[PDB]
């Protein structure tokens, strides 16, 4: 009984995943007794924006005192994090169905916690309040009671009026692909969730930027790898090694038609959007074609293939580069044409072949 | 919606089918527009829907006359397509169809228009012709259309097709009097209006002066090569009308390397001429698709930016211009 | 009507209360305060109903009127907020607040906020009758004193904002006042020392880890690793494509009409006649000099077919292009 | 008499083009396969309902279960007639019903009044009232012996796979000769005056429809004379001149001056440019046609001939596949074109100018 | 009385074609019963989406318990797979005269259901649905019932709001052309039905990746082959035999005309479908252009016409096969524009005589 995305929900400031000058600067303000009446969490949908706000809600009122680290122990922390405490008030201006809604719940703001330290409204999409409630937070940040915080969260920070921006401290959230990865390999150890390294990297890539995400895309693996985090199970969902798209090239102008066309029939079993491939051959030549007039040409994830690439930017002629992106240019837009997608790629490669520079078909 | 003058000749004829009854149930009116297509129609219905007519037209008194006046009509039914949408639905027509199905209120016939039958919906057509193959007794019908071959075969045979634009001399007599100009620029605006008298006159009611502007822009470019200046002249919500301007210019060099008579800028002969003198007949065709492929992004596409788009053709027209270079083909 | 900047506003303020405040002006945060400082005086008073009231070109003469029935029969110290339009007063407001302009008297402040007003705006009958009774204070900060505000803006946050620092937090967020406010309020809870050192200062702005004009004014002829990074690391704001692509445009045909200037006039001068030019030059000229007249309108092509392909299949993945189109700006292209 | 109703199909011996669709039913009607339900596609004008009603002409009959329905007994004579007890019909189309399909379909289990089936034809299926759509599934897994249903549908995309499943559908597909060719037929057989391009300009006209056809013909005979002639045909329609034709010759010896000069007198008649530039496309075919078997040449176009051969061997066929393509072009961009006669004349002008030995360029 | 879309409706989940991965994922939470509130099937017309929507209701509330594996027999089963069940309401947001829509059945949602355990709601292409019923959707799925669990089905799910996607189970229903013919003969083997290889092929064309419209095409090609699936009956319902084809490839290669125009009329005669005899003819094309390159191209049914096709191939020099192919296509784009269709591939064909590498029309 544990799911990893609820098993790893960060008990504390220390363990949140890299958003340091937010997570110091809540910390330094819990330490010294400095807190705004009010605090804004924007960021795409994923990072934790609810999950900062809560450790600091969870912060603010720890039995232990007012702290940068609460102790996960005493009730107020337990309950906090259960996301069922008495004075962590928590609104989704998202939904069409609360029970009472905001402005009623808004309403007796100025009435005293009833457990701890302070009232806190956590209010997820402020931008989405209706107006009639969303005038009734406006009233209240003008003069707010010292017992009551509100740590409002939003998608779309720009949709707010300045009313409402000046009278709280932004601070956005931003994850590096690398950083999921290496929180992914973690979560699966203390599991004990078997997984293979280039699995984690397709999963990493992705969840856009963010763990929530992430978590959800390797539970969904889980389940469909049954057990197993394997590139297969998670190649099922989220593929590029049976790519020849630079491999075809390469064939192409070594002019191989053998392996040219045993990529494709492998690309084929596969089952490819054959205009796609068509679009990473001719987005591959191009910019092959612009680390022959200056080498600083080599991308975020160009690593890999490197040295293919350096291999054909100065073994192959820019005229016969140009020759080649013209060919598969042409093939693409005759493809829809064809009397078989599939078809039209193997003649638009034989196309290259024909009327390739070297070693072009003979004739007696 | 003004009565015309040249509305006159159709009309006599029209009415004088309605009183001896060789009438036409169905009567589908080509016109240009501001050809007074308009006024045509709704004149003709008022005289059917008069309970006690003066002859040639109504009395004003009876309840025809008076709910006419009113405009709000129990026989009187405007087709205009679905507000919002620029096309009509299979629902209007059905609806107006059993609407006829039933005794005329007022005792007498009972009328139909359409704004544009080109604009229907392919089954708002098919649904339209059922009604006309069982016509309820004495009642009458009114399509109208800029073009009648983009109309369905089946649908423009049952119908009795009219074509309603009258000489030019008449039409630039009657235009020097709505607005005082150089006949030379009156005529203009007449070819520039396919002979719609209606369209010219409202071609100056500032346009006219926002044409002579473009006029200037490109008699400075055009010997120059500068034709980045047109800049200016054309970024303008008005992009595409002007487009159409640079357009005609363009056309006319183009027929007077053919040796063609007739050139519809007589406003400025100088200009066609130079322009056919610098630009080879080529160069010319391909700034003229440009030109009018580019107009044609402007007024569909929802909102691209007019000014890349027309820097884009601008610059790209000066390119053409440069020896050596391969203009471009049409496709498909 | 004592002409004057947000600054001088809580001085006069301490003399006395004017008969009413305009405040003109673009700046969300400057009108704001200025108005909360006005207010401020005026509760500490005995101004306890507040009102506000916004013209259109479309509110009717009965509104008006039906207004100035909800001033005059109420009794005691009261306040009113006219909201100016977003283009300005047109022919007919300016009556419309004619007529309010006589229902002053002490005890009711009048507050009027919108942007700049035109100099012909400003001999309109309601402008010139509160010309001798009230203040405006001017919500519009140029080039030079964008750095002098934050030093100031910043002093009285009580923090030692080192010089070269305080361009950083310029060169970044340049010109969202907004946002250089609430980056010094994050800053001092960063370092709780007060010390914003240029180290310190340049490893935090760096770490948050961008405007879309950072992705311009690297794309400038400027390396394209960091536009590209910039770019990829604009789509982690959550900026829109389309957004990006108005912003590439106007710097680009920018380019165009200037490069095109050459022997037209020297540079100096053109660029105060497209009044852009306001650090941004010798970064607009080293782009000029590296950007020959054709690679410019490859670039233009590139962007149509980007804008294009973004409003025909409305989904296309422009930012693919627009990874394409900042590597056109940095290297030499050919004619495929 | 009007040949639209006198020549609907008695038997699918005279039906027109669907040839394999019949040869199913003529073979599932023989042998005796009949499935619980027939679903017919296609678009409105085909024969859909059409075929559909020679189904249950060929399982109702009293001579026995045949492809060939005797066309006298009472119950042929009733279901074409399009009255019939057991041939229930149902308009799904309609918003005012008797007894919606929901009433009509309670019925199903019930006997055949006078047949050995009791034949349920459904019009636009797809448009049916959710309510009783489903009763049909109730009855199609599990339909009695004497039930057969007959479907048919503008577009299948809108019936739940449920549904297009159940059933065997059939999909009803004429070239522009092939209904000529029927019309001519009737006209010779019903002794009625007929000119060869006045079939073609009727053919062309009902897009692909016999039903359409035929009732086009019939409007011809009512408003013309009591012939069916090129000058009434062209009246419900054509310019029914030779300018297609002059305009074709004009170009080709690159007169540009004639040929806008053409394009003006023929927009002065109120033409239909797009109908203008199908007939060059048309006559541009025919001649290569003629260069290739000089017998190619036909039926009234030989009012022509003479100009017509002149220029097949005249001009190069290479050039006139070259003429043919920057027309069929100038088609597409027509409605490009900021006004349809300026599209006319970009069109021409550019098989002018792209002329072997015509217009060149100068300072 | 039997038609194959019929009598091979998947009633298990094991019947079902390729889709693997998304069996699996149901399998598991049939199992597991980790059942989610609301499903999203997506992917072209003609998948399986409504098809695999039923086998999951008909585990769902099958008289067995929650099964992966339903039992074709209890009462619960059988009416589902008749379309026909008291709770598995199936609405179609592309109607325009439903009795009572969306918005109407919707408001029941909170009721219990009268036979099964749970009170499905399949709804085909939801991002059609009005946006007055389209809120109401919204309204229920933030807080659904436990009785009540949807099946959203769609054929684009880009016009569907990030609001919906979010609150759904996702799934990418993707079939290979030797994938449904493998199929196809396999299931015509287990039926006892005679047929030729090379009409399968054509029926697993016909169909793109639509096995109901597959089955579909098969039994008219039965009922009009009178019980056998051969090329001469399916063809024909279709597209030339590839010896009707290939003489008219041979036809255009020796430049005789007369024949190419007789082998047109001739064709017409038994009622072409134009746009294919063009088709046919590019891809016989570029068989050949392939077996000039590997002569080991050809494929198995090739072999009726294998020694014509490697006739050519020897023959006819590659330069002039690619002429011919060229203007096939370009034929080809001009098709929709022609003044007719049958006119269309006259005129195409017409001009690669006059455009003959070997020999061409003549003049004075």
């Amino acid at each position: 009984y544990q799911v990893l995305a609820r098993k790893w929900r960060p008990q504390t400031f220390a363990d949140v995943v890299g958003q340091e000058h937010v997570l110091t600067a809540l910390a330094n303000g819990l330490s010294l007794g400095r807190i705004h009446h009010a605090y804004l969490f924007s960021g795409t949908r994923g990072v934790g924006k609810t999950s900062i706000a809560r450790l600091l809600a969870k912060g603010l009122n720890c039995e232990t005192g007012i702290t940068a680290t609460p102790c996960g122990v005493c009730d107020n922390c337990r309950e906090i994090e259960q996301g069922r405490f008495v004075d962590l008030i928590e609104i989704d201006a998202a939904s069409r169905t609360k029970v009472e809604d905001t402005r009623d719940l808004l309403d007796n703001v100025q009435y005293a916690p009833a457990r701890g330290r302070f009232k806190v409204y956590l209010i997820d999409e402020v931008h989405m309040l209706s107006r009639h409630s969303f005038n009734a937070l406006l009233k209240t940040l003008e003069e707010p009671p010292e017992h009551v915080k509100f740590l409002l969260a939003t998608t779309d920070p720009q949709k707010l009026p300045v009313t409402i921006l000046s009278r709280c401290l932004q601070f956005h959230l931003k994850l590096d692909v690398e950083q999921i990865r290496h929180q992914l390999e973690h979560i699966l150890n203390e599991e004990h969730i078997a997984h293979e390294p280039r699995a984690l990297q397709l999963l990493a890539r992705a969840a856009e930027g963010s763990l929530r995400d992430a978590l959800s895309l390797t539970d969904q693996a889980i389940a469909s790898g049954d057990g197993q985090v394997s590139t297969q199970a998670v190649s099922a969902m989220l593929t590029l090694d049976d790519d020849q798209a630079l491999s075809l090239v390469e064939a192409m102008v070594e002019a191989n038609g053998e392996r040219v066309m045993a990529l494709i029939n492998e690309a084929a079993a596969r089952g490819i959007e054959w205009e796609a491939l068509l679009v990473e051959m001719l987005g591959l030549l191009h910019r092959i074609a612009m680390v022959q007039l200056s080498p600083a040409a080599l991308g975020n994830d160009m690593a890999a293939i490197e040295l293919r690439m350096r291999e054909l930017a100065r073994t192959i002629p820019p005229t016969d580069i140009q020759l080649y992106y013209q060919t598969l240019l042409i093939g693409r837009k005759e493809l829809p044409y064809a009397p078989d997608r599939r078809m039209g790629v193997e003649m638009t490669l034989l196309r290259a072949l024909a009327f390739h520079p070297r070693m072009p078909l003979p004739e007696p | 919606m003004r009565w015309y003058p040249w509305l006159r000749p159709d009309f006599e004829k029209l009415v004088a089918s309605y009183q001896a009854g060789r009438g036409h149930h169905a009567l589908l009116i080509q016109a240009l527009p501001g050809m007074g297509d308009d006024a045509l129609i709704y004149a003709l219905s008022r005289y059917l829907l008069c309970q006690q007519p003066q002859g040639h037209k109504s009395c004003g008194h009876c309840r025809g006359c008076q709910l006419m006046q009113a405009g709000t009509h129990p026989d009187y039914y405007t087709l205009a397509p679905e507000k919002g949408k620029n096309t009509l639905g299979v629902d209007a027509v059905r609806e107006v169809t059993e609407k006829l199905n039933e005794h005329a209120r007022l005792g007498g016939a009972k009328v139909v228009w359409v704004t544009d039958a080109a604009l229907l919906t392919d089954a708002a057509a098919n649904a339209l012709l059922k009604t006309l193959e069982e016509p309820p007794a004495e009642t009458w019908f009114f399509l109208a259309t800029r073009e009648p071959e983009r109309l369905l075969a089946t649908l423009r045979s049952r119908c009795r097709l009219h074509y309603l634009p009258p000489p030019e001399q008449y039409a630039v007599t009657w235009l020097s009097r709505e607005v005082t100009m150089s006949q030379d620029a009156l005529l203009a605006a007449l070819r520039l209006s396919a002979g719609s008298p209606g369209a010219a006159l409202a071609l100056f009611q500032d346009n006219w002066q926002a044409r002579e502007t473009l006029c200037q822009a490109l008699a400075y470019s055009v010997p120059s090569g500068d034709w980045y200046s047109l800049l200016a002249a054309l970024n303008h919500e008005q992009a595409p009308a002007r487009l159409h301007w640079l357009a005609t210019l363009l056309m006319d060099a183009l027929k007077r390397h053919h040796g063609a008579a007739q050139v519809t800028n007589v406003d400025v002969p100088g200009l066609v001429a130079e322009l056919a003198n610098h630009l080879s007949p080529s160069r010319l065709q391909a700034i003229l698709g440009d030109v009018c492929h580019i107009r044609e992004q402007l007024m569909s596409v929802t909102g691209i930016n007019r000014e890349l788009l027309i820097t884009d053709l601008l610059l790209r027209i000066e390119h053409y211009l440069q020896p050596g270079v391969v203009l471009p083909v049409p496709h498909l | 009507m004592i002409r004057l900047y947000p600054e001088q506003l809580r001085a006069q303020l301490n003399e006395g209360l004017r008969a009413a405040y305009l405040l003109l002006g673009n700046d969300p945060l400057l009108l704001q305060e200025s108005q909360d400082a006005v207010r401020q005086v005026a509760a500490a008073q005995g101004f306890e109903e507040h009102h506000t009231f916004s013209i259109d070109p479309n509110t009717d003469w009965n509104a008006i009127f039906s207004l100035c029935q909800a001033m005059s029969l109420f009794a005691s110290r009261q306040t009113l907020l006219l909201l100016l339009p977003e283009n300005g007063p047109n022919a007919a407001i300016n009556e419309q607040l004619l007529t309010l302009t006589g229902l002053l008297h002490d005890d009711l402040l009048l507050i009027v906020r919108g942007n700049k007003l035109s100099k012909a705006q400003e001999n309109a009958a309601w402008f010139t009758a509160l010309a001798n009774r009230s203040v405006q204070v001017t919500c519009q900060p140029e080039q030079a004193q964008l750095p002098r505000w934050v030093a100031a803006r910043a002093k009285q946050l009580n923090l030692e904002l080192d010089d070269a620092a305080n361009q950083v937090l310029c060169y970044c967020y340049e010109g969202n006042l907004l946002a250089l406010a609430q980056a010094l309020e994050r800053l001092s809870l960063l370092w709780p020392d007060g010390k914003l050192t240029l180290p310190r200062v340049e490893q935090a702005v760096n770490d948050a880890a961008f405007t879309p004009f950072h992705w311009v004014d690297a794309l400038l002829m400027g390396k394209s690793k960091r536009a590209l990074h910039i770019l990829q690391q604009l789509r982690l704001e959550g900026s829109e494509p389309v957004i990006l692509l108005r912003t590439l445009q106007r710097e680009l045909l920018l380019l165009v009409n200037l490069k095109r200037q050459s022997a037209h006039t020297p540079l100096r001068a053109l660029f105060d006649k497209h009044r852009v030019w306001q650090n941004r030059r010798g970064m607009m000229g080293e782009a000029l000099n590296r950007l020959s007249q054709t690679q410019l309108r490859q670039a233009v092509q590139l962007l149509t077919r980007t804008e294009l392909t973004l409003k025909q299949d409305y989904g296309q993945s422009v930012w693919a292009e627009l990874e394409g189109l900042s590597l056109l700006l940095c290297h030499k292209p050919l004619a495929d």
